[PDB]
């Protein structure tokens, strides 16, 4: 019946999808005709977000769902099995997201019950678990990975390892991997008057100006940016406020631009102009 | 007067010829570190990348002369007889005696963790273990395995000391610092975690295991149930991210969350434990030592050897692997050092760019012909030629 | 009554040969072992008995050691979730002095503990090394279980 997020393949090769029937499909788009593959069913609850891994860990994809198990499952010559599922959150999970290639092969995933387990791959099928509990109030919707920025040696660079998140408190909190290990709440960011419902950290065009973007509940889009690096000031700016809530919002990779997802039924593209104010590019559908 | 450094390595050399050749390698410690803490104490911010070459220096002739003394000190002593009644304890000291291949590494090991660091001893510590909980009654059973038991009971501001606390006791036991580990534990208030740790030694009755008659009869008996029960502990969420890499490395096996800081040497550490443990085990399996009963869960039966050790870790930690006096480190621990002497000298004909390479190399090569006439001569030469020209250089005609 | 005379009674021959005085401690260890077990053998129906009825996790697992089955309890302690037990468990058997940490570990908890779960509590004083001679007595079970099963 309905979908919930569906995404595209690294490559443009597959095109994953998942829906509230509990059910993960697997679509492949050669010349633009989609033609299913494969219809992994496991989930007691609608699948709400899905994320393909890296392929340079072969062909991963993960999908989290209301059944507060989140799984991932991989793939051997067409074998696509499972290797691993994880069931640490006691709530739903809103959200999951793979953490930028380099840093290896971790996995984050915001729950309801206001958690974010990250899962990090080992030799094996282990996989080691990192909680945080209680880092929204009401539970979590969104989990965005920060941009992977490299900071006399041959050596493979310490990353500030940093993610942000949105969720039912109205803050988007972002995080930092402590030198330690665990991570800590860098900061918050409570500019939404309601849930946010998502969170989507802007790949930097090699620009060190690194962006945010969120929307929420009460209909306003904000473009939270930072003016230098290690400075921080994350000072928020107003995209536009609809009239009913924004569902998704998703960075396109070069011009930075936002597809604005929600309100109407309708989506819509906005570009920063030469002004620094957004404006829409254009009406989708 | 830094720049007199030069004087004190060779001042070594001018007792010896008076003298005896393993102080030689000790006073090379000594030395290096001396000069560490000069260029450490009060500096530009150049002198500290200076400065740590140098503590780096010292600890590579710590190892180096930890390793040699042991192989070739090494003065057959008696074999020891066991018996099937005789303890496991004793048949793991036996293993220890009769393998020098492993107790090498043990020596490794005692050497990184001799090397390790450890933060400050926890100020302001709580009276009591989990007295917030305690304080807002929510606990119904105050013993550790009631959160594990059940959900969401403790309280914030308890999980935040677990975290100092499982941290510190943590780095104690990198450290080797077991003793003082207890004593936090003891103290802190955790004697149920205490316990945990008395778990490692192995059982030794001095009635039975003539051997080493001791007083008392300590160790458990039932290893590797304790072995086990520590390993499932560790694979069990929902314990600390420090407290879980303890249990971890007791059980000799590898952690994650922890190990995004771990650095070569404290990689190389927690690598070399699981060797050292498995290998114990299947040592004790083999005599028939362990009980069916007790191998309750699976473990890791294979051993790595030591050249796989480093060849890993080198590809996790490449910049420290890829570091020069770091290579020799290996290199010793590889027990092929001649074999890296003459392949150094075959770069002089970029070592040039580090001014302490190249000393290190020569002083290191005098050293080895001395304990064992060793080293080629031709290298020798080639060294001592390219480092006799630098005391010119230097203007330190006088000691040539 | 003539098999338990005969254990504890009748002389015990150890094939092995050995240095000497260490045999006097063999011996007894295999005498102790044997009369251990004999006596699991008549406690076991009470016991399993019991633990068949038990309506809880932690009971059992203090059942099985009554059982002298440290393993299994252990087992179940991994299983119940009960990990930290469960390594504690391993110890019993271990005439370590484990036991004065422990005895400590009681003592604090009968000094305030406002809450320690009635049968984990009997399982510490088990490893304490003296379970009916010291104070969070396991005399009280003395109506409840076969003075033979104490």
């Amino acid at each position: 019946d309905m979908i919930h997020d569906a995404q595209m393949d690294y490559y443009g090769t597959r095109l994953a999808t998942c829906s509230s029937d509990r059910s993960v499909k697997i679509f492949d788009v050669r010349n633009g005709g989609q033609i299913l593959i494969a219809d992994l069913r496991g989930h007691e609850g609608p699948v709400w977000q899905v994320a393909w891994a890296h392929p340079m860990y072969g062909n991963i994809l993960a999908s989290c769902s209301y059944d507060r198990k989140v799984i991932i499952w991989r793939e051997e010559n067409g074998t696509w099995e499972k290797s691993h599922e994880h069931a640490g959150h006691d709530s739903s999970v809103n959200s999951v997201c793979w953490a930028p290639h380099d840093y290896g092969l971790i996995l984050a995933c915001g729950s309801s019950d206001g958690a974010i387990s990250l899962l990090t791959y080992t030799g094996e099928g282990q996989w080691e678990v990192k909680k945080i509990n209680n880092a929204h109030t009401i539970g979590c919707n969104a989990v965005s990975w920060a941009p992977a920025v490299v900071p006399p040696s041959g050596q493979k660079p310490n990353y500030i390892k940093r993610f942000a998140s949105g969720g039912c408190d109205n803050l988007i909190k972002l995080w930092k991997e402590e030198e330690d290990g665990q991570w800590k709440e860098e900061q918050k960011l409570e500019a939404h008057s309601d849930w946010v419902r998502d969170v989507a950290w802007a790949p930097s065009i090699g620009l060190p100006t690194s962006t945010i973007a969120s929307c929420s509940q009460d209909g306003r889009v904000f473009i939270w940016t930072c003016d230098d690096a290690s400075s921080n000031t994350w000072s928020p700016k107003l995209l536009h406020k609809f009239n009913d809530v924004v569902w998704h919002v998703s960075w396109s990779i070069t011009a930075n631009i936002l597809a604005v997802s929600g309100g109407d039924n309708k989506v819509t593209l906005w570009k920063e102009s030469v002004d620094g104010q957004w404006v829409c590019i254009s009406d989708v559908n | 007067a830094s720049m007199s450094m030069f004087s004190d390595f060779l001042q070594s050399f001018l007792k010896h010829s008076s003298s005896t050749v393993f102080d030689l390698v000790e006073e090379y410690e000594n030395i290096c570190g001396s000069q560490v803490n000069i260029l450490s104490k009060i500096k530009f911010s150049k002198t500290a990348s200076m400065l740590w070459l140098l503590q780096q220096e010292m600890v590579t002739w710590r190892l180096l002369a930890s390793l040699y003394r042991d192989r070739i000190q090494s003065a057959e002593e008696e074999s020891v007889v066991t018996a099937v009644n005789a303890s496991e304890k004793t048949v793991v000291e036996a293993l220890f005696q009769r393998d020098s291949l492993v107790r090498q590494s043990q020596l490794v090991v005692d050497w990184l963790e001799s090397i390790a660091k450890d933060e400050i001893g926890i100020e302001y510590a709580k009276s009591v273990y989990w007295e917030n909980t305690l304080h807002t009654p929510l606990v119904t059973e105050l013993d550790p395995d009631a959160p594990i038991r059940q959900k969401m009971p403790l309280d914030d501001l308890d999980r935040e000391d677990e975290v100092r606390l499982l941290k510190y006791l943590f780095t104690l036991i990198r450290a080797g610092m077991t003793e003082e580990a207890q004593r936090l534990c003891k103290r802190c208030g955790q004697a149920w975690r205490a316990a945990t740790l008395e778990g490692w030694k192995l059982y030794h009755d001095p009635n039975v295991n003539g051997g080493t008659e001791l007083e008392p009869v300590e160790g458990n008996p039932y290893r590797r149930i304790w072995k086990i029960s520590c390993w499932r502990m560790a694979e069990d969420e929902l314990f600390n991210r420090y407290e879980r890499a303890i249990y971890a490395a007791l059980s000799g096996n590898l952690k994650q969350l922890l190990p995004v800081c771990d650095t070569w040497e404290d990689t190389v550490w927690a690598y070399f434990r699981v060797m050292v443990d498995s290998l114990v085990e299947q040592e004790i399996q083999t005599s028939v030592a362990t009980l069916d009963e007790t191998e309750e869960l699976p473990r890791l039966g294979a051993n790595w050897t030591l050249e796989k050790v480093f060849e890993e870790l080198q590809a996790t930690d490449l910049e420290e692997n890829q570091e020069h006096y770091h290579i020799v480190q290996k290199f010793l621990i590889l027990g092929d050092i001649d074999g890296l002497m003459d392949e150094f000298s075959k770069w002089l004909s970029r070592n040039n760019l580090p001014g302490h390479l190249l000393r290190f190399m020569t002083h290191l090569i005098l050293f080895f012909r001395t304990l064992g006439l060793q080293t080629k001569e031709e290298v020798s030469i080639e060294v001592l030629k390219t480092y006799i020209q630098l005391l010119i250089r230097e203007k330190h005609t006088n000691l040539i | 009554t003539w098999t338990l005379c005969e254990a504890l009674w009748g002389h015990l021959k150890e094939l092995d040969s050995q240095l000497n005085e260490p045999r006097e401690y063999i011996q007894i260890l295999e005498r102790r072992r044997a009369f251990s077990r004999w006596l699991s053998c008549t406690a076991t129906p009470q016991i399993e008995e019991e633990v068949s009825l038990k309506n809880s996790p932690v009971e059992a697992v203090f059942s099985y050691l009554t059982g002298k089955r440290i393993s299994e309890a252990c087992s179940l302690a991994q299983q119940s979730g009960d990990h930290r037990l469960a390594l504690l468990l391993s110890q019993f058997v271990g005439s370590q002095s484990v036991r004065e940490l422990l005895t400590m570990q009681l003592v604090d908890w009968h000094q305030l503990q406002a809450f320690i779960q009635d049968e984990r509590l009997r399982i510490f004083a088990l490893l304490a090394g003296k379970p009916v001679q010291l104070s969070e007595k396991q005399i009280n079970v003395c109506s409840q279980l076969d003075w033979k099963r104490s």
